[PDB]
This record gives C-alpha cells, structure tokens and sequence, in this order.
DNA sequence: ATCGGATGTATATATCTGACACGTGCCTGGAGACTAGGGAGTAATCCCCTTGGCGGTTAAAACGCGGGGGACAGCGCGTACGTGCGTTTAAGCGGTGCTAGAGCTGTCTACGACCAATTGAGCGGCCTCGGCACCGGGATTCTCGA
DNA sequence: TCGAGAATCCCGGTGCCGAGGCCGCTCAATTGGTCGTAGACAGCTCTAGCACCGCTTAAACGCACGTACGCGCTGTCCCCCGCGTTTTAACCGCCAAGGGGATTACTCCCTAGTCTCCAGGCACGTGTCAGATATATACATCCGAT
C-alpha cells in the first residue's frame, strides 16, 4: 500500500519541464497546479487502460492497452 | 580502337573497343565510365538507332566514329 | 565572486534542453504515482515497463505542449512570467473543462 | 505451368502487394476487397514513407551522422509544413521539441 | 425586312444585319457592336475620323431604324469618298500588318457574339469529366503569347480547342507555319465549324492577314496524334479537371517531345520544388523544369478569383549533370 | 510463433533514397507504426465511403476518393499522380 | 432633454435579448450566394439542395458564435473589456489550427 | 449572346457589419472594436471552403450533381465537429 | 405456436430484430453474437430516457407542450454529466445557454 | 421507402410526461442521436474485437465498450440497466 | 560605443564497445489455373424538385454627429523569485533470488450462420382539431437626471 | 435618496396548420430444423516482473541576498456607441420549364472459393564499425568598466 506520491514530481523537473517549452519566469504557484494537471491526465488515462486489459482477462498493463487508450482518446502515441 | 560518343552538354567521351563486341558491353563500359544505367541509352548514329542484339561490326562503323547520345526515361 | 545578472542562466537552460532529447521526471518518483493511482480501480496490477515508458512519454508531451501554450496566453497580457489564471485559460480554451 | 512472378514486381512497386490484400480481406471493410484496390494502397503507402524518410535522411546528415535516430524523425517532420497537418496529433516517442524562442524573451 | 448595309474599307464584301436584333443580357446591345466598329474603324485611318468629327457624333438613337440608317448612308459615302482619294496620288495601307491588342480583342469578341447561338447549351455535359468545358479569357492567352517568343519554326498544337477561341488568337498574333486544335465532342465542335468562317469573312472584311490553321475534330489519344504530338513546338492544353486518368497518359506521350519544347496547363504537370534523386526516374518530371506565370486576373470565366499557369520547358542536361555527379 | 512487420521494405526502400544511411533500430519501430496507422485511417474512411452509396465492393477508385480527404492540399496531388501510375501499368502486363 | 442612455447599456439589452432567441441571424440569401460563390470552383455547375443550404448556415454560424465566446475570454485576461484582432489570432491558435 | 455562367464576384460583403455585431452579441461581449470586421470574414471564409471541398469531393463519388444535405453532414462529420437535425 | 416478438421476452421498449439486422448487415464483425442487440437496445433506450426526461423537464418550466428543439438544447447543456457526450455537438435551431461574464455588469 | 426510429421514441416518451408531444424536427434530432450513439458503440465493439484475436461480438464487448465511451456518472446506471436486461432475456 | 576577465560552447583526435548490416535454413502464406453465382453497368422512363423572373411592401442596412468611457503610456514602489552555495537525500546501477502469470497446445460441448415456411409489426396516405403564433391593451420593472 | 419615460411581462381574443390517430397492406421479423467450428477449459513450460541489498554520487533542499518586474495610480486623447435620417435590397407570394434523381429490368464479367506448388521473408548467429565517452583547446558570450 502507498499513499502521498505525487510529491515525487519535484519542483526542479517541473521547472525543467517548463523549461523545454520556452518559458522564462516560473512563479511561486504553478506546483500546485501543474501536480493537479498531471493528476487528472494520468487518472484520465489509466482509468481507460486497466478496463482494455481486464477486458481480455489478463492482470498485466502491456504497452499495446497503453497506446489503445491513448488512441481513443485523441492523442496517438508512436514507437510502440 | 577508340571511338567517340558525342552528347548534348559539350561532353566527349572516348571509349577503346573492338569491331566484335557486342552492344551490351559498349553499354556496360559506358555505365562503368559516367554512371547511367544502360535501360536509360539510346545511340543513335546517321538516323538509325542501334539495337541490342547486332554488333558495331553490322553497322559498317570505322574508325574515328562520332556517335550521338540521347538520355531516355526508364519503363 | 562573479554573479549572472538574472534572467540569464535561464536562456542557456532554454537552449540546453530543447537541444537534448533525454527524459526529464526522474524514473522511480513517476513509477510509484503510476502504481499509486491504480489502486484506486482493479486490485493488484502488475505493469509491465515498456507500458510504463510509453505512458511517461507520453506525460512528458502533454506537459511540455501545454506550457508551450500557456507561455503565449501569458505573454498576451503584456507579462513575461506565467500564473495560474493562465492554465486555468488554457486548459478551458483547449476544451477539457 | 508458367514461372511464379510476384505481383509487386509487376507493377513497378515495392511495398508487398498481396500483404496489404490480406490485411484489407480479412480486416472486414467491406464484403468483398476488389483486385484494383490493393496495388493502388501500396503505391500510396509507398509514397508517404518514401516523402518521410528523405527528410529525415536529410536532417541526419545535416547534423554530421549517418543513423537516423528519432530526434531527426522529429526535426524532419514538424518543421515542414505540409507533412504537419497530416500527422497533427503525434507524440513521437524519444522526440523533443523544435527549437523555439519567442521574440519577447530575448534580452534588450 | 430590310438590312444595314456597311462597306468595308479594303475590298468589297458588305456585311449584312437583319433588323430585329439578337438579343442579349439587359445591358449589352448590337448597337454598340455596330457603333464600336464605327469607332474602331475611324481610330485605324484619320481621315474617316475627320469626316466622322462634322455632321456627326458618336452618339446615338438606338430603337429608331432611320437613325442608324443615317449612320450607315454617312459610313458608306465617306469610305467612297476616301476610296475615290485613295486612287488619286496616295496608296493604300499595307495589307500584311497584323492587328494590334485591342482590334483583335473587338473582332475575337464580335465572332464570338455571331456565331455560336445559344451559348447555355455549352453546359450540357456529363459531371466530374473529362468533358468538361471551361472558356480561357483574352487577356491570358495575350499574356501567354508575350512571354515565350515563337519564332518562324515553330508548331502551336491546342488539346482541346474548345470552341476555339485560343487558336484564333495565336494565328493572329504571331507568325508561325501552321497551327492545330483538336476537340471530342460535337456540340462545342459544330460552333466551331462556324467560328472558323466567320472568322475567316470578318479579317477579310477588315482587311488583316493572318497565319494558317485548321480547327480538326479527333480523339488525342489514339495512335493517330501520338507522332503528331512528339513533332510539335508548343502545347497549349487546360486540364483544371482532367482528373489524373488521362494526366498520366499525357505524362507518356509529352516524353518524346524535341529540345527547346514548351507546354502550358492551368495545372503543373511536374511540381514546382522537384528534387531528383534514383527513385523517381520514371516520372516526366526530372527532365522539365517549371516556372509560374503572373496571377492576373480576368484569367479564366468559371470564377473571378485568378489561377496560375505553369509554363514547362524541356531541358534535358537535368538528367545529364545528376549522371555526371552521382560519381562526386 | 513469427509476428509480421514492415522492416525489410521499409529498409530497401530508404536504399533506394539515400546510398548509405541506415536507420536504427527505434525509428523502424516509429515507421512501423506509422505506416499501419496510415493504412489504418484510409482503409477506415474508404469503408464508410463505399457505405454511403450502398454498394458493397471497395473498388479502386474509393481508394481514389478517400486519399483526397484524408491528406492535405498538397500530398493529394502526388498522391493521386502515383497511384494511377502504379494501377496502369499493373493492367498493361 | 431629449432622453438618451448611458453608452455601454444597450448592449447588455442586447446580449439578453439574443441569448434568450433561436432563429437565425446571419442573413439568408447572402450566404446563399455567398455558398454559391465558394464552390463556384471545380468548374462543373453545381445545385445545392436547399436543405443542405441551410444546414450549412446552421453550421457556419455555430462556428463563429463559439470563437466570439471564447475570444471574450483571451479579451478579458488582458484587462481590458473590448476585444480585438490579437484575441482572435490568439484564440484560434491555441485552439490548434 | 454573352458568356455561359453569369459568375458571381466579390461577394464576401453578404455577410455585412452589423450582422457580425449581431453574431458578437450571442457570444457574450460588450462592445466590438474597429478592425474585427476583417479577420471575421477571413475566418468565414476559410471555414466554408474547408467544408465545401469536401462536399465536394462526397458529392463527386456517387456522379451526381446535387450537393445534397446528407454529404454536408458527412464532411461536418470527418472534420470535427458533427451536425444533428439533419438525417445523419 | 403463436407468433410473439422478441422485445416481449426482454421487457424493453426499443425494438431488438432492427438492432440485430443493423448488426451484421454492417460489417462490425464476422459473426454476431446472440446475447448482444438485448443489451445494446437496452442501452440506447436508457440514453434516450435519460435525455427526453430533461428535455420535457425544462419543457414544462417553459409554458409549452410542445418540446421545441431549444427545450433539447437548454436540456443537455444545463446537465453536467451529459455535457461529455455530446460535448462537440452543434444541435440545430439551438442556441446557446444564457450566460453574461462577471466582469461586464455595471 | 426509409426507416425511421421515430415510432419508438414516441412510445418511451409517454413513461414519462403522458401528457406531452414532440414536434418533428426535434424527432428527428432525437433519431439522429440515437443512431449516432449506436454508430459510436458498435464502432468502438469493433476494434475491441480485433485487439484480442476473436471474431464474434458477444454479449461482454458491448459492456466493455459503454464503460469506456459513455463518462464516469452514466456508466454505472447503463451496465446496471443492461445485466438486468440481459439476464430478464435469458430466462424466457 | 570600446576593452579585458571569466566562463561556457563548440571544434579537433583516441579507444572501445554493443547495436547494426548480413548470410544461412527453413516454413507457410502468396501465386496459378479453374469454376460458379451475383453485384455492378447500362439503357429507358417518370415526375418531383431547383432555378428563373417579377412585383409589391418595408425591415434592415448605410451614413453621419456628438461625446463619454476606455485603450495606452509613463511613473513609482514593494514584494517575490533568480542565482549561487553548503548540507543533504534517495536516484540509479549492479546483482541475486523467487514465482505468478503470459503464452502455447489438445479437445470438443455448445453456439450461431443458413434456409424454407409463416404472418403481424410497422410504414405511407388520409383525415380532424387544438396548441400555439399573433396582436393589441394595459400592469409592472428598470434606468437616469436631480 | 425620488419622478418620467422607455422597455417588458401579462391577459384575453382569434385563426391556422402541423401533430395524433385510423386504416390498407407488404416485407421484414419469427419458428423450426440442420451442421460446421470458434471458443471455454485443462494442462503444460519458462519469460520476465518483483522484492531486496549495497555502494557512488547527482540531484533535491534550505537559505541569504539583491533586483527586474507586477501592479496601482494619474493623466491624456481617440474612437466607438446611440440615435436620427435616408437608401436598397431582403422577403413573400406567385408562375412556369425542364433536367436530374430515383427507379426497374436485364444482362455479364469481376471476384469469392478450392486445390496445388514453391520461394519470400523471418529467426538465428556472427562479425565489425559508428559513435559514446574522454581529453586538450580556440572562439563566442556575459559582465564590469570606460
Ligand atoms: C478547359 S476546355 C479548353 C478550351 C479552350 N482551349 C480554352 O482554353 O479556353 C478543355 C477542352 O478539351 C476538350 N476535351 C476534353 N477531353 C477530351 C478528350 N478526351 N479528347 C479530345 N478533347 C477533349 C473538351 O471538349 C474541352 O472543350
């Protein structure tokens, strides 16, 4: 059992993050929202992973689900 | 002996052969000498065009011949 | 010693990491959240890894398109830092709430 | 019998012909997969793969290489303009980012 | 029942015009056609001009029959008269001089409103085909004959002739040897056996000579026009829906064109950032190079928004510098 | 068990485009994917296509049809210009 | 003496007056010809059905209405209470065209 | 006669200056600044070619000449944004 | 025996013969399965009760028997939870839910 | 001569308002959305059907198939709605 | 605008490694020839629907004149955040050890395509009538100058 | 904070045309039989996901400190709204021609299906070289200073 995990997105690598998109100035509270952000996307995400493989009976989450559930959501992901 | 094959650019090419080879290793040496594939040749000397299965013997050609080189699409 | 003027280390960071191609969140932090946030559904998952790569690349593309984003919606307003009530624009234009 | 020529070969093609016939039969888009279809489907798969990857061939040896690395599959596809609304909404994966700067951000 | 008999100034052969007059949209008049010739025709010599400027202006009655009467009955006794002073101490103007841009844009205008009758029939086709009919405008084909300068051996081949307007224009402006324009269907070519002799009667009755040409009727892609096609200067084609079934046989048959060619399309058949590399060989386009026109407008009479027009070349050292620095 | 791919052509067609550059193994798995989804996407729309007029035999001209919709302004016209170059000269043998 | 109101009043009897309707407001036989102006293209004649005309307009004018609602917002982050042409740049390019 | 196809020209002043205002009003907006009047039109514009030219293009594969209401409802449904109310 | 229709057995509403012929009849697999149109009518059933209870729910409040395509309209869009089906759907003669921003009263 | 689902709509309307009609276009608009939503759940139980090497649509793909389309609220009360269907059709 | 210090970035070689080009055995999916049944092509015919034109009435577009509210620039201040530094923590690499579960194979009960016979559920045509748009006339609500 | 006046909800009377219902009537749903096979279930080998342990150190954390910028205020001017007056073409109703959309019948050639034959392409080893890392070094860039 594990709790309180979304404190490993640290700050330095969400402002790495930002920094690959071109911004200059990060204020002081975008590392509550960004943790949000990103905890509604994978919550979106594995909430249609885990059914595509229950479907076939199995307890593993193979990368095929993954790109399945990525593909009807809107954003297809290659390289796999 | 040598013979020529004048094209279009300005470009003279010189090649040494005999009487009795075949066509098909004028077009190899050509290939081997600037690149194009032989299915691309077309020779042409004094209106008539060769063809693949004579010789130069065949066509009374001599020497110090100028012949004509066209470039042709592939099939 | 020698000190930058600041607003300088960031336009080289810029420069380095839209140069590289590496991966950014580091691995372990990202596994454990995705463990976490599926226990919330069926019992005992496994995730096997190449699942777990794909889904933090593609966690990385989402983020990095909408910073890229909202760094325009805030250069908008005649500011250069960015705030909170532009992802919370951003997001609502892109149609997700 | 006659001689066993393949059907890629004779028309001038690369791509396997009858594998994309196979995979239009048994994919249940229509009842019945007509002869003329297929040649055409691999022609034009051909092409698009063909317009890919001389890009990306050429990005690769813009940057002193000789592998293509999907970096360069990245630089090769989004920053022309007319191969970006066709794969609008790609992630590729090990991909990056073009290099961007806005013009407001650049010091005075 | 009566006509309105003119003259010409070279020559004699009237045209005639019975009174009830063709009718037209609700602002363009015969009247105008007969009043713009009238001015045309002063603007040629000065001296009709200066027998035109007393007496008489160029302005008007228009229903009343006895007005333009008058008109005609002044037209014929002052071109009698100057024909009366041509045969004193003075000779007459050239016969060997072409017409210039405005005269032959009236003339290609006035054949055009005389010949072909009920010019909404020219929509009776079948849809999304080659069979198809899309008019060029004048100006265009000006344009076109002001960019490549033909010389005195060359050939102007038009697929798909149309009506014919086009061959019409290039025999009166430049001068070459002979011309052609082939077409399929009947109904644009039966007004075409029509445009050729009333084409022929107005640059006599103007007196301007012209070159030679012959509207034909035929199929291109039989084995009849393939030679016909591989001898020939400058092609002229308009295939904004051809579709690509017969493009690529034109691709075929345009590859045994001579040096020094030239085709036109309102569609590029080679495109314009061709690279060449050793896969696409077997395409015409790594041995023609492309070039855009100027986007004028007025271009062509199914929309008003102006389209490109692509004049190709052959050229075939192309092929001959790749094969020399592959080795490189 | 063996499983299908698009390596091998993919590979002897990058020959035919450049001499010597060979593509790692990564990106044969990213053309791999993007060929399938690109056959995927036209073979799913000439479906639907050849659905609406109520005929039954996906011929070779909903290909045809279906390619001017699915790319852009421009790939459609080398699109179209290759395929008919491709389906004449596969009747004619 | 003569009465007159306030400048900036009418309009909030105008956004109640046309949010509370439905029928159509762009109007009719324009678009028509302007819909018949567009495909004045690919040379062959073409007769739109009437029906398809007006499912047109229906659909053409629920694009713009969504592009003003949210062009007002990218106005009213800038502080400022009138829109203009940089929202509408803006709006349509974080919307992904 | 004349030319065949009496052609229509210049024709984007249908959609005229206060019917914008109108369709600004719907959105939610109080007052309109001088130079919307422009980049409306171009959007218009470019929206409705992008679903004629495919109309089009549905219209052509069954040879007929109607542009009926099921293909624009089609090509509304390849782009995006799908249209009820009309059969499809 | 008698003839009795298959949406009798079910105790349902939506017809399930058009569901099964639409079903193989539309290429969506090979072989259909038996136990699957009951539950599919079943569904769509429950979807349009969902929506038409709303839609003459906000019929009603608007002094009219007659549900005008703007009671549908005012109908889905009020509700929250449908707003992720149909949330890129334009319904025709529909209009748009009343809404002035906080910003712009005087 | 056409088909509609008009007729059916018409008759799951009166279970609950049994004292209001429906004009035509927004009869149409609800035929519109019935089909679209079908058109929707058969074409997702298609490509469920091609990811796990199997060729009929039973009765599990559908279920699996209106979990995911339909949002987080709806789901529940379909799969609930459906089972009790499916298991009043089994036994008759 | 001109100049030095100091730091980072890119440019020029040396080794060493694991991922890539390639050759071989071999299996199964592609090709060749042949036959049977139907979906598509083509021709002829009806008739509904799209265009074209006109004429009257008038809503709505077009145009101009105050003038007030708001876009925009300049200026001053006070917090919040960039940059660097010393202390600190898990990140990561490797290595061992374990086993649940992915994946293939062998049957074969049950389950669904297919077809002839039967008929009622459902669709088009045709009617009746009332919910609803319209109009006009007061009763209530909102805004703006004092 | 109160009066005048424009706008808006409300109430009753009036005509109309689009829903509800009823009736021929036909063709798609339903019953009752076979028969071939996809898939439920058992049983087996063995890939790879998981937990744990130790060592190196790159990176996450707390903090001092200085400064570029977020933000509020004031002032100016400009431009867009409200309203009255004057054009213009939008809309409704009617009338009329004919062309294309749908339909029906009748052929015929393209294409599923079957059997047989064989090489195209895939898994596996095995070599070998493109570049990853490391080191020394010249040029560009930022920052104080003039
Ligand atoms: C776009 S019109 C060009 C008319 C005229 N030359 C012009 O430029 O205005 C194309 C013409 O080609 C003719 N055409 C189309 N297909 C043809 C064919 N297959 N064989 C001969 N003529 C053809 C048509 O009759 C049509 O008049």
């Amino acid at each position: 059992v594990l709790r309180d995990n979304i404190q490993g997105i640290t700050k330095p690598a969400i402002r790495r993050l930002a920094r690959r998109g071109g911004v200059k100035r990060i204020s002081g509270l975008i590392y509550e929202e960004t943790r949000g952000v990103l905890k509604v996307f994978l919550e979106n995400v594995i909430r249609d992973a885990v059914t595509y493989t229950e479907h076939a009976k199995r307890k593993t989450v193979t990368a095929m689900d993954v790109v399945y559930a990525l593909k009807r959501q809107g954003r297809t992901l290659y390289g796999f | 002996m040598q013979i020529f094959v004048k094209t279009l650019t300005g470009k003279t090419i010189t090649l040494e052969v005999e009487p009795s080879d075949t066509i098909e290793n004028v077009k190899a040496k050509i290939q081997d000498k600037e690149g194009i594939p032989p299915d691309q040749q077309r020779l042409i000397f004094a209106g008539k065009q060769l063809e693949d299965g004579r010789t130069l013997s065949d066509y009374n050609i001599q020497k110090e011949s100028t012949l004509h080189l066209v470039l042709r699409l592939r099939g | 010693p020698h000190r930058y003027r600041p607003g300088t280390v960031a336009l080289r960071e810029i420069r380095r990491y839209q140069k590289s191609t590496e991966l950014l969140i580091r691995k372990l932090p990202f596994q454990r959240l995705v463990r976490e946030i599926a226990q919330d559904f069926l019992t005992d998952l496994r995730f096997q890894s190449s699942a777990v790569l794909a889904l933090q690349e593609a966690s990385e593309a989402y983020l990095v398109a909408l910073f890229e984003d909202t760094n325009l919606c805030a250069i908008h307003a005649k500011r250069v830092t960015i705030l909170p009530k532009d992802i919370q624009l951003a997001r609502r234009i892109r149609g997700e709430r | 019998r006659a001689k066993a020529k393949t059907r890629s070969s004779r028309a001038g093609l690369q791509f396997p012909v009858g594998r994309v016939h196979r995979l239009l039969r048994k994919g249940n888009y229509a009842e019945r997969v007509g002869a003329g279809a297929p040649v055409y489907l691999a022609a034009v798969l051909e092409y698009l793969t063909a317009e890919i990857l001389e890009l990306a061939g050429n990005a690769a040896r813009d940057n002193k290489k000789t592998r293509i690395i999907p970096r360069h599959l990245q630089l090769a596809v989004r920053n022309d303009e007319e191969l970006n609304k066709l794969l609008g909404r790609v992630t590729i994966a090990q991909g990056g980012v073009l290099p961007n700067i806005q013009s407001v951000l650049l010091p005075k | 029942k009566l006509e309105l008999r003119l003259k010409s100034p070279v020559g004699a052969e009237p045209a005639v015009y019975p009174w009830p007059l063709p009718v037209y949209d609700k602002h363009h008049d015969a009247a105008h056609e007969i009043i713009e010739t009238i001015r045309w025709v002063c603007e040629e010599i000065p001296d009709l001009k200066l027998a035109m400027e007393n007496y008489v202006l160029i302005d008007y009655d228009t229903k009343s029959f006895e007005s333009m009467q008058r008109l005609c009955d002044k037209y014929n006794r002052a071109i009698d008269s100057i024909h009366q002073l041509w045969k004193g101490t003075t000779q007459p103007m050239k016969l060997n001089t072409r017409p210039s841009t405005g005269l032959l844009r009236h003339i290609l205008q006035q054949v055009y409103n005389h010949s072909v009758t009920d010019p909404e029939k020219l929509n009776n086709y079948e849809p999304f085909s080659p069979e198809v009919y899309g008019e060029t405008s004048f100006d265009l084909v000006a344009q076109m004959i002001d960019e490549i300068k033909m010389t005195d051996d060359d050939l102007f081949v038009d697929l798909g002739s149309g009506v014919g307007q086009v061959v019409l224009q290039v025999a009166a402006a430049t001068n070459c040897k002979h011309h052609y324009g082939v077409e399929k269907a009947d109904i644009p070519a039966k007004y075409a056996e029509t445009m050729d002799r009333e084409f022929r009667k107005w640059m006599k009755w103007y007196g301007k000579k012209h070159a030679e040409y012959t509207l034909e009727r035929g199929d291109f892609l039989s084995e009849e026009w393939r030679e016909r096609i591989a001898n020939t200067s400058v092609i002229f084609v308009n295939n904004f829906a051809f579709g690509p079934e017969v493009d690529h046989q034109l691709k075929e048959r345009f590859a045994n064109m001579k040096e020094g060619g030239r085709i036109v399309s309102s569609k590029p058949f080679a495109p314009l950032n061709f690279r060449i590399n050793s896969r696409n060989l077997s395409d015409i386009g790594t041995i023609m190079r492309v070039v855009e026109l100027s986007p004028l407008k007025g271009s062509v009479s199914w929309t008003g928004k102006p389209v490109s027009y692509y004049l190709h070349t052959i050229d075939r050292t192309i092929l001959e510098n790749y094969f020399s620095s592959l080795k490189n | 068990t063996r499983k299908e791919s698009y390596a091998i052509y993919v590979y002897k067609v990058l020959k035919q485009v450049h001499p010597d550059t060979g593509i790692s193994s990564k990106a044969m798995s990213i053309m791999n994917s993007f060929v399938n989804d690109v056959f995927e996407r036209i073979a799913g729309e000439a479906s639907r296509l050849a659905h609406y007029n109520k005929r039954s035999t996906i011929t070779s001209r909903e290909i045809q049809t279906a390619v001017r919709l699915l790319l852009p302004g421009e790939l459609a016209k080398h699109a179209v210009s290759e395929g008919t170059k491709a389906v004449t000269c596969y009747t004619s043998a």
